[PDB]
């Protein structure tokens, strides 16, 4: 005989600051690097494969997550959390907007969806937030090209270029030098390659390394070379030996 | 530390059993004295019942649960209602679904249940409030202890109440007598009045304040209260 | 309509006729009668237009959140499984007879479904009001040793026979290549084979005959 | 029952031998008079050693050992390996609390090593009946006369494959809503034998 | 709402000075076609008492599992003592006259009429009915369906009031319900050749006779052959 | 009664080039007696227009529904639905009220105004989806009107040569019902101006 | 203290929180149940502490059963382990209805296993102050499983729980050891009589009434029995003779 | 809230107290185990300790066969053991019903580690402290094996050693690998694997294994098994005449 | 024990105030600065947009600027994250209004029934309330414009000029002076800037 607690985990403090959402913004340094950055003429998201043991392989692991096929997803902080999040986001996609539409939904709208779920489990006891932030980037054809942040709360920000993991501040600062004006989508992943490249050491490694543009549909993205009938995949990730070319090219 | 454990009821505690349990027990002795007595063809029960004032009167503490059964309590009064109308409904239900008159040991083990389960809460609770069942089926007439804890032992005699142990080696000495007392409403009677006098070190008896009942091989569960118990004195 | 699937020992043909009637009259010359589930999963439908296609997108939901979920391909016998279990609940509520072929890593799959609740698996299968007239042919003319041409060929014979023998069927066929080895080919408007119901040439009216009460304009807004 | 007129070969059996039970039946679906399928299954598999032969209407037999498929699979996995008896427990549970929308009449049939083979009835209403043999579908009245004189108990495995064999065969011949192939899943510690005849093999033999 | 597709038939039943005797058929009817022979419809309940179910397989299978239970939760709680406070036919009776009543009232029926036989350990003769329009009745010979018809004018004439009832021995009342089953098998061919034929003596408990054939065999009419349905051309 | 042919009503809509028309009786009656000359059976959000012609109460639930869905949807997006879209949205409202008790034929009307192209699709009783862009029809005398359409319609036109189609077209096939009088309007559109013509037509 | 005393809704660096350590205890201070398993059965012994001349012989039995082949013994507090049971019975005859057969032995142990595992993961819900020894016959073979407040069980060969457990335990071991498992059902119920003598020496103030009970395949045919009259007075004898303590 | 040591939430060095200890202790079971993958097979070899001989052995398994194909190790303690395995089996019975198709060792894995994470943040429920191992010779990749932590954590493995002598194991499994340079044994027949599997835990733990203290499961195409007591002292045998 | 994780936060004090509640207040002090300037000829809302990287972009301006009807919009001083659970059902309470009557919303209406829900989360359920305060900008033909606040603690008032948010007080001062009962548009979007300037916890205005 149980269900009967709603009483809250999260709770204001006499700073009017939350309690679970402190410790949550160390959890985020705790992880690791992932930047993203917009050229306006796509968004490359990159992170760092790694895993806990020698005999586990960071070729079969994932960090970035299709959520719809034109989207893709990468966070920092804590894997189980990151998991049930992206599943639970993966559904809601599905049921109102290719249900009640057809038409895959806009990015900025689908991060609406992630951050009301976020909150939701702040507000209510017996479930805490989340542990997470995200950048979510994407595509409409409304919209163009998209990128947006969600911070642990459930609070949201656009952003053309930010970083997030260990050497936050000093990541995002690095790309404001870097990369001015509008650039190339080729020519940002030639930049975001090095700005992983200096906040990592100890792996430079291709099969622990993973970049993604959403920058190109082709049909070979699409699964058939007919006739369209769908959008499909504008989320592409490059290959181990892609990755591998671009290091020694700079 | 004491606040830890008796302000939970989903605990335990070193002894092998929880502190509300100690107290729960406590309590049955906070009642009023009641013997029980059988020979296993008929079932008396005799309670000293005392009323509060010169200026209150007595209300009843003997239940007929059906007429063929029925329970004394000692102990918390609220909780005794409690429980009377759980082994009422259940006497009911023997009835019409299986043509019974319910042995006590069926009975002993639902109640049973059903105090376990409000430990398997918070804001259920124990009970506090013991009750000597008794009817007479086709295996006789039997006599239960039932505690709010869920011990269930059948007994040729007992008390519970403050000072059980008076009549209870009173008892186990004129036993051996009474058991083959087979078959008389009359010495049983004569007995449990005898029995409960034992109990007595601090208190009166006299004729409004002692209560009798019975049921047996040849009586349907009927009480003698008030008046009708002078001529047993 | 004439829905029909046909295998060979390289993949799988699927195809069907576009034509939507209300009465003898052409409302449309082209409807899908096609569905895409997944890029590999094609399903041909055939019966009321309206149930083939909503129970059709409810299972190409669950199927895609189900291929993202497990970072593996989706199997045709999920699809087919899901179909089964909607028509159970609502008990033949749902009127869709379904053609279901897919390609997976495991082989090539041929089956199809009766909007009576049955599935069966077959090496050709067809239905619609061409049913009859279709699998006839596929009967006839299917052999072991089939191959992509010969494949194709067959189809547009099975589609041809329902069209000319139904004359509630008609209109633009389209054709959808399913293979193992390549990516898979749908083909939109194969064949553009029979025409609109009979016009007599139309010209312009006169305006000393066309008169209007009074008009005014007006304009769209959006704040 | 479900939705219009689903039908299947309608002469199925299962047989006891020396060796466990061969289970028998015709393949063929139709809808009306279309054929909807000339070779199909309906000897089914709801364990490894426990097949069914599905009799009734095709669809709703379908739904009925999808559901059997999945609590065997559940109980296999908790509870251990189960009986025919068991098996069949499944099937009439749905047959009975469906008997007012669904018609499943099964022969559930199976193998075990420390009691032989086994065989059980499930009327439409749902019904659990032990017989040493059962023939089912409407055409097994015909050949009632047949399969109570040339079953014996002990026989060996091509010989029971004959009998089997000749009992259906003269079913199909009667019947028509029957046809295509025979199919024969022979349940034995040799293992699962599927048996495939042709449509002018059984016709000779 | 349900609608017959298998029937059973045949329970005639009757009262002696000192028991009880039922016999029936072993019958799984689909209509005409003796489908299953070697479906029970005498379920002996303990060793003092016997279901006897007529009517439909389907229901029978569902009440073959909750006589089961019942023999089950009996010895629940009572470990000893279980004939005399267990099995008796008056609970048994009860027991499935409840759910047929309620599954009636809510229009899911049990289709099925029931004779429950006995002796009482507690009591003296046992046979009360029970049916899927929820009446119930006790009368020195019950039969049901077709034997409701035939048997039971027979066996009327064995038993029909209390002053009829010393007046049949052992002996005659097994000739009674050996002569009524022959009758039932000769005039109804849903009667089974093989039938099962239970005492229940109010000395000896249960005695059980199993696969037993109708014999005596009437094979008379042969001789009076005339024709009856024959054409002449 | 009728089911949807109480109050009757029937609806054009076609496609020429960078204009779309749309088109509507203005009956309401009450049996085969006419009621009124007035009822207004199209209605638009933004620059998409929805005509649904049947049963009256049936056409008002629906047009309630899709402009709660469409301003709300408008209100997170920052910007008007899309014709495109709306047909979409139509589907899948009607999918769930087949299993309700609606009568109604929508069509579905606008031009895009970042995509530029006219666009036109048809809904049904049953609510299944059709892709034509040429004319659509549908009402009580959506029989007369295909036959009448097919002929009368040729592709391609100019707003005035769709008027003087969509005009004729509509008073020949209305002129053979009595459930099609009582007025009507045509609506012709432009993305960015709409020219309303009241025609003059028989009553019973 | 460490907030683990009176919560079951977290985890703990014993591996196990410490209240349901507290109910451990409680089933060493009941009184002494054992488990015999033979070449063609099990048998079931328990020690009832007899007080007061007031009791009545085998109706205040602890021994309790389940169907009609399942035995159930256990020991510590009284009402844990009659609700125990009690949830045992509505899941086996459940089990009875819906597959139509006799619950297994090791089907019955995980009917139970998971409802004593389910309130040691809520806080809310009251551990299982008893051990219970069961087993019986069954279809596929004789089994002897014991259960515990954990949700621990695997299969035995003997078994025991309450006060004498530990000495209980060292006879058993090698008595089931010197034969090839305690020969046959009856030789066994001599020997359990000697356990249950031996065992109320740890418990000498309180006398005691032997109970035993038995579902052996050979020597009872496939029921569950209380063994009693003749043969239980023979055993007590038996033990008097070697034993004289 | 306010609370800590009594119901479960973030902490702020990080490092959750609950997830912590419920890595430590597991290993109350005397347990060590490992799986390694040999070319068509995959092969599970596990301790067995029998602490009495009132006891059977062969009631005493930490393999847990959850469909026909899919195997599952569990360290732990065995009542969250075979929570686990209760829960593990019917949902995958329910996914082989709906989906047509034997569940993945990937999606289970990913099905009972997103339970745990919501238990984690339940303030009424704890999460199991249960280490799965699961395992099989799938046909659509090959074999697999995947291991999942009670975190929420579960990654992909070349081979794996779970118990304290994790370190040890790892280490005789690096050097294998970094001479052959490959993620798996290529040894055709399971047979040869199991005993290479078996030499290598002898020398990490340090001890020569009986019958009675190995159990050994082998995954196979399209069946598992459990191997005997009889097969189990086969494997000794045969490497005592290699030098 | 449930009760044994409780604490109760959710009660009045023995000063007689919520712990919560109170706490609320404080946050959208820590917040960007909001003015509402209500004018009989529009209304003028200003939002604070604190942390501004020039990796942010400029490309936005609804992030706390929120249509919740096409008359009605608001200026959120508080998270992104508090306001957009209430956002959302204020969206929806418009268009029941709408649907109903056929007409739009009237302000003083929606703005009761998000305060009444903020109240109910403080008494019953357990829960933490929002903290956030909007300021309501929205026009009837019944009342011209209106303009209302509401914050955490269920209170509602009308203004027809408010601050809130980091230095409301002295904001409001300025508010006071240069305030004036003749009114235009073009006017007060002078009177918010020169405003605007003066409160910035920065040197100068951008």
């Amino acid at each position: 005989m149980t269900d009967r607690y709603s009483f809250s985990l999260t709770t204001f403090s006499p700073s009017g600051k939350l309690g679970q959402i402190d410790y949550a913004l160390t959890a985020v340094k705790q992880g690791v690097t992932s930047l993203g950055i917009k050229a306006t003429n796509g968004v490359v998201i990159a992170t760092e494969k790694k895993s806990s043991s020698p005999l586990a392989m960071s070729e079969t692991l994932s960090k970035v997550s299709l959520l719809t096929p034109d989207i893709g997803a990468v966070y920092s902080g804590m894997g189980p959390d990151y998991r049930v999040l992206v599943d639970k986001s993966r559904k809601v996609a599905h049921t109102s907007y290719k249900r009640i539409y057809g038409e895959y939904p806009p990015t900025k709208l689908l991060v609406s969806e992630v951050a009301k779920i976020m909150q939701e489990a702040t507000q209510s006891g017996g479930v805490r937030p989340f542990g997470v932030s995200l950048l979510i980037a994407g595509h409409d054809e409304f919209n163009g090209f998209s990128l947006y942040q969600v911070d642990p709360s459930g609070s949201y920000f656009p952003w053309k270029a930010t970083a997030i993991g260990k050497g936050s501040v000093a990541a995002k600062t690095f790309l404001e030098k870097r990369w001015n004006d509008e650039l190339e989508l080729e020519d940002a992943i030639h930049i975001a390659l090095l700005t992983l490249k200096e906040s990592v050491e100890g792996e430079f490694n291709g099969d622990t390394i993973e970049l993604a543009i959403i920058g190109d549909e082709n049909p070979d993205l699409l699964g058939y070379t007919g006739i369209p009938t769908d959008k499909g995949p504008r989320f592409r990730k490059l290959t181990s030996q892609e990755i591998n070319d671009r290091l020694e090219a700079l | 530390f004491r606040n830890n454990y008796d302000g939970d009821t989903v605990t335990f505690s070193p002894t092998g059993r929880l502190f509300q349990v100690e107290y729960a027990l406590e309590a049955i002795k906070q009642g009023s004295v009641t013997v029980g007595l059988r020979s296993n063809t008929h079932a008396v029960l005799v309670a000293l019942k005392r009323n509060a004032d010169e200026l209150s009167s007595y209300q009843k503490k003997i239940i007929k649960c059906d007429e063929h059964m029925g329970l004394s309590l000692a102990g918390l009064a609220p909780d005794a209602r409690v429980l009377s109308n759980y082994l009422r409904q259940q006497c009911n239900y023997s009835s019409l679904v299986f043509n019974r008159k319910l042995a006590v040991e069926r009975a002993g083990h639902l109640l049973c249940d059903k105090a376990q389960k409000n430990t398997q809460s918070y804001g259920g609770r124990p009970y506090g409030v013991g009750l000597l069942i008794i009817g007479y089926d086709k295996s006789g007439a039997h006599l239960l202890e039932f505690q709010p804890s869920g011990n269930v032992t059948e007994l040729y005699g007992t008390a519970i109440g403050a000072r059980s142990q008076g009549a209870k080696t009173y008892l186990e000495r004129t036993l051996d007598t009474f058991i083959k007392i087979d078959g008389n409403p009359d010495e049983l009677i004569k007995a449990g009045v005898e029995a409960i006098s034992q109990s007595l070190r601090d208190e009166s008896l006299t004729v409004d304040n002692l209560s009798i009942a019975i049921v047996g091989k040849d009586t349907p569960f009927t009480i003698y209260d008030g008046e009708a118990v002078a001529k047993y004195i | 309509t004439t829905i029909v699937g046909v295998k060979f020992n390289n993949g799988v043909v699927i195809a069907a006729d576009t034509r939507s009637t209300q009465g003898p009259i052409v409302a449309d010359k082209n409807c899908a009668k096609l569905h895409r589930i997944s890029p590999k999963i094609w399903c041909a439908g055939a019966g009321t237009a309206a149930d083939t296609e909503a129970v059709t997108q409810l299972i190409g939901s669950n199927i895609e959140l189900h291929s993202l979920y497990t970072s593996r391909e989706p199997r045709v016998v999920s699809a087919l499984q899901m179909l089964k279990q909607h028509l159970f609940k609502y008990q033949g509520h749902i009127g869709a007879y379904l053609i279901v072929a897919g390609v997976d890593p495991t082989g090539s799959h041929l089956f199809s479904i009766h909007a009576h609740g049955s599935t069966d698996v077959g090496y050709y299968l067809s239905l619609g009001s061409g049913s009859l007239a279709a699998m006839a042919v596929l009967e006839s003319h299917w052999k072991q040793d089939l191959t992509k041409e010969e494949a194709i060929k067959l189809a547009s014979d099975a589609i041809q026979a329902g069209i000319w023998n139904d004359l509630g069927s008609g209109s633009n066929v389209d054709v959808c290549v399913m293979e193992i080895g390549k990516d898979a080919e749908y083909l939109r408007n194969y064949l553009t084979p029979n025409v609109r119901e009979e016009k007599q040439k139309s010209y312009k009216f006169p305006r000393g005959t066309t008169a209007v009460l009074k008009e005014s304009i007006v304009n769209i807004c959006d704040i | 029952l479900k939705k219009g007129e689903v039908s299947l070969g309608t002469s199925i059996m299962a047989v006891t031998f020396k060796d466990g039970v061969i289970l028998g039946a015709d393949s063929r679906t139709t809808t009306g008079a279309y054929i909807a399928n000339r070779v199909t299954d309906k000897l089914t598999r709801v364990h490894d050693k426990i097949w069914c032969c599905r009799s009734g209407s095709a669809a709703d037999t379908q739904a009925i050992a999808d559901i059997v498929q999945y609590h065997l699979e559940l109980y296999t996995s908790q509870y251990g390996t189960p009986s025919t008896e068991t098996a069949a427990s499944v099937f009439k549970e749905l047959c009975y609390e469906n008997k007012d929308n669904l018609t499943a009449g099964i022969i559930v049939a199976g193998y075990d090593d420390k009691n032989k083979g086994e065989v059980y009835t499930i009327p439409l209403g749902g019904s659990v009946h032990k017989l040493p043999y059962a023939i089912a579908g409407s055409g097994s009245t015909f050949i009632y006369g047949y399969c109570d004189k040339n079953f014996r108990e002990n026989m060996s495995k091509e010989e029971t494959v004959d009998f089997i064999k000749h009992s259906l065969s003269q079913a199909i011949k009667w019947d028509g809503s029957s046809g295509g192939v025979i199919r024969m899943v022979v349940l034995t510690a040799a293992g699962v034998e599927r048996l495939i005849f042709y449509p002018d093999e059984y016709e000779q033999l | 709402t349900q609608q017959p597709i298998v029937t059973g038939t045949s329970v005639i039943s009757m009262k002696y000075d000192n028991g009880v005797i039922i016999a029936a058929d072993n019958l799984g009817s689909y209509g005409s076609l003796l489908r299953f022979n070697g479906v029970e419809r005498l379920i002996p309940v303990g060793d003092n008492t016997v279901v006897g179910i007529s009517g439909d397989i389907s229901d029978m299978q569902h009440i073959e599992r909750l006589l089961k239970d019942l023999v089950t939760e009996n010895a629940y709680d009572n470990p000893l003592a279980d004939a005399e406070e267990a099995l008796e036919p008056s609970y048994i009776f009860e027991y499935l006259a409840t759910v047929m009543y309620q599954r009636r009232s809510k229009m899911n029926p049990l289709w099925n009429a029931i004779i429950v036989a006995g002796v009482q350990s507690n009591g003296d003769q046992f046979l009360r009915y029970v049916n899927l329009l929820g009446v119930t009745y006790s009368s020195p010979t019950l039969a049901t369906g077709f034997g409701a018809h035939m048997a039971n004018p027979l066996l009327r004439k064995v038993v029909d009031r209390e002053s009829d009832i010393p007046k049949t021995t052992v002996q005659v009342a097994e000739e009674a319900i050996v002569n009524a089953m022959r009758v039932l098998y000769y005039r109804d061919a849903r009667s089974s050749r093989n039938f099962s034929l239970a005492i229940i003596d109010k000395n000896t408990g249960l005695t059980f006779k199993k696969n037993l054939q109708v014999e005596n065999m009437k094979w008379d009419f042969a001789k009076d052959i005339k024709g009856y349905g024959t054409q002449k051309i | 009664s009728d089911p949807s042919s109480i109050n009757g009503g029937i609806v054009v809509a076609m496609t020429g080039k960078d204009c779309v028309a749309i088109a509507c009786d203005l009956r309401l009656g009450s049996q085969s007696l006419g009621v009124s000359n007035k009822f207004e059976k199209i209605f638009h959000y933004g620059h998409v227009f929805l005509g649904i012609t049947g049963l009256a109460t049936d056409v008002t639930t629906l047009n309630e529904m899709f402009r709660y869905k469409t301003n709300l949807y408008k209100l997170k997006e920052e910007r008007a639905i899309e014709p495109e879209t709306f047909t979409q949205l139509v589907s899948s409202s009607l999918y769930e009220r087949r299993f309700g008790p609606y009568f109604v034929g929508p069509v579905v009307a606008g031009i895009n105004s970042k995509s530029g192209k006219p666009f036109i699709a048809g809904f049904d009783l049953i609510g299944c989806i059709d892709e034509a862009k040429d004319f659509i029809v549908s009402g009580t005398a959506s029989d007369q009107l295909f036959g009448m359409c097919e002929s009368l319609y040729e592709p391609n036109l100019e707003p005035e040569d769709l008027f003087e189609t969509i005009s004729q077209a509509l008073l020949n096939a209305a002129d053979r019902d009595a459930l099609s009088g009582w007025g009507a309007v045509v609506y012709i559109i432009k993305k960015d101006e709409v020219v309303k013509r009241y025609l003059k037509m028989r009553q019973d | 203290g460490t907030g683990y005393d009176l919560s079951n809704s977290v985890f703990s660096p014993d591996g196990r929180n410490f209240q349901v350590e507290y109910a451990v205890k409680a089933v060493e201070n009941g009184t002494t149940s054992i488990g015999i398993k033979c070449n063609d059965g099990v048998v079931f012994a328990v020690e009832k502490l007899i007080t007061s001349k007031l009791l009545v012989p085998q109706k205040n039995v602890k021994i309790q059963v389940v169907d009609r082949h399942i035995g159930c013994v256990y020991s510590g507090l009284i009402p844990d382990g009659r609700h125990l049971v009690n949830r045992g019975r509505e899941e086996a005859a459940s089990f009875k209805k819906l597959y139509k057969t006799p619950i297994p032995i090791p089907a019955f142990a995980d009917r139970l296993g998971q409802y004593v595992q389910a309130h040691t993961l809520y806080n809310s819900v009251r551990p299982f102050g008893v051990s219970t020894i069961f087993g019986g016959v069954d279809k596929n073979g004789a089994h002897l499983y014991m259960l515990e407040p954990s949700g621990s069980y695997w299969g035995y060969k003997g078994a025991a729980t309450g006060k004498g457990r530990q000495s209980a335990k060292a006879e058993l071991e090698k008595l089931v050891d010197h034969h090839p498992e305690g020969l046959s059902a009856r030789e066994a119920v001599k020997q359990a009589a000697k356990i249950i003598y031996l065992a109320h020496e740890d418990n000498k103030e309180k006398d005691f009434e032997l109970e035993i009970s038995w579902c052996s395949l050979s020597e009872t045919n496939g029921l569950h029995k209380f063994v009693k009259g003749d043969l239980l007075q023979e055993a007590i004898d038996f033990a008097q003779k070697e034993i004289n303590g | 809230a306010g609370y800590d040591r009594h119901i479960t939430i973030f902490s702020p060095e990080g490092r959750l107290y609950q997830v912590e200890y419920a890595f430590k202790a597991t290993n109350q079971t005397n347990i060590n185990s490992l799986a390694v993958r040999g070319k068509d097979c995959t092969v599970v070899i596990s301790q067995k300790k029998v602490p009495d001989k009132l006891l059977d052995p062969t009631t005493v398994s930490y393999i847990f066969c959850i469909s026909r194909t899919i195997g599952m190790v569990v360290n732990g303690p065995i009542p969250d053991a075979r929570n686990a395995a209760l829960r593990a089996k019917a949902e995958a019975a329910e996914f082989r019903y709906k989906y047509g198709y034997d569940m993945p060792c990937d999606v289970l894995a990913k099905r009972m580690a997103n339970l745990s994470q919501i238990y984690t943040q339940r303030a009424y429920m704890r999460p199991l402290g249960v280490i799965l191992t699961f395992v099989s010779v799938d046909e659509e990749l090959g074999p697999s094996i995947y291991k999942t932590d009670p975190a929420g954590y579960y990654v992909g493995y070349k081979a794996t050693a779970t118990g304290p002598k994790q370190q040890e194991i790892t280490t005789n499994l690096e050097n294998h690998f970094k001479k052959s340079k490959i993620d798996h044994i290529n040894e055709e027949s399971w047979e040869k694997v199991v005993e290479f599997a078996i030499t290598h835990m002898i020398d990490a733990l340090g001890t020569e294994f009986s019958k009675n203290d190995l159990e050994v499961g082998v995954a196979t195409k399209d069946k598992f098994f459990t191997l005997s007591a009889e097969n189990i002292e086969e494997r000794l045998v045969a490497i005592a005449e290699q030098d | 024990g449930s009760r044994r994780y409780d604490s109760r936060t959710t009660i009045f004090s023995p000063e007689g105030r919520l712990y919560q509640v109170e706490y609320a207040l404080e946050s959208i002090s820590h917040a960007g600065t909001a003015i509402g300037i209500m004018a009989s000829d529009g209304i003028v809302l200003a939002a604070e947009r604190k942390v501004t990287s020039t990796l942010l972009e400029q490309d936005t301006s609804t992030e706390k600027l929120y249509k919740l009807n096409d008359k009605i919009a608001v200026a959120v001083a508080g998270l992104t994250a508090d306001a957009e659970i209430l956002i959302n059902t204020a969206r929806i309470h418009a268009q029941n209004y709408l649907k109903t009557y056929n007409e739009d919303i009237p302000v003083e209406i929606l703005v009761r029934r998000l305060s009444d829900i903020k109240q109910g989360y403080t008494q019953h359920g357990g829960l933490r309330p929002f903290g956030v305060s909007f300021i309501y900008a929205g026009y009837d033909d019944r009342y011209g414009y209106q303009l209302y606040t509401s914050n955490p603690s269920g209170n509602y008032t009308g203004w027809k000029a408010i601050s809130v948010g980091a230095n409301t007080s002295a904001a409001q001062t300025l508010l006071q002076m240069d305030y004036k009962d003749d009114m235009k548009v073009d006017d007060a979007i002078e009177l918010a800037l020169k405003t605007l300037s003066k409160t910035t916890d920065s040197s100068a205005l951008t």
